[PDB]
């Protein structure tokens, strides 16, 4: 459940100001923890009136 | 005619055809026969009302087999597209012996 990814210790430059985590462009690039998803939907006939 | 400057093509159309004739005013010259199907939506909408294809081609004198094309670019001209807004009906069916 989830991905081993390098961090190093530091606040920096008031990006990281409370609670805040810094990926660089690196785990944009290889795209790890990209999500996955698979989501439904339907429809009926519904022999009708008119 | 401002009215009918205004979405769908035709409206207050009051004359039949009148969708079809905005359609094909709103279509480009670029596209080709588009003279000839003005002509067939103007005054040959009763030669082609009674697909009179053969009096078509000898009124309109338009070529023979090639008024066809025409004929069709001005059948794809939206023809009561008023009628596409009103899309949604309830529905009403009152089973009084529901086999199932």
């Amino acid at each position: 459940l989830g991905q081993n990814m390098r961090v190093a210790f530091m606040p920096w430059n008031g990006y990281n100001f409370e609670d805040s985590i810094l990926v660089s462009e690196r785990v944009v690039q290889e795209d790890r923890f990209t999500t996955i998803h698979i989501q439904e939907l339907a429809c009926v006939s519904r022999d009708t009136k008119l | 005619k401002r009215i009918q400057r205004f979405d769908p093509v035709g409206v207050a159309a009051k004359d039949l055809r009148d969708c079809l004739l905005i359609q094909l005013s709103q279509f480009a010259k670029e596209t080709p026969w588009l003279e000839e199907a003005r002509l067939i939506i103007s005054d040959h909408l009763d030669l082609l009302a009674n697909h009179d294809f053969r009096t078509l081609m000898r009124v309109t004198r338009l070529k023979e087999e090639v008024l066809k094309e025409a004929v069709n670019l001005i059948q794809s001209l939206d023809p009561r597209p008023g009628q596409s807004i009103q899309t949604s009906e309830p529905e009403y069916v009152i089973p009084d012996v529901l086999v199932r």
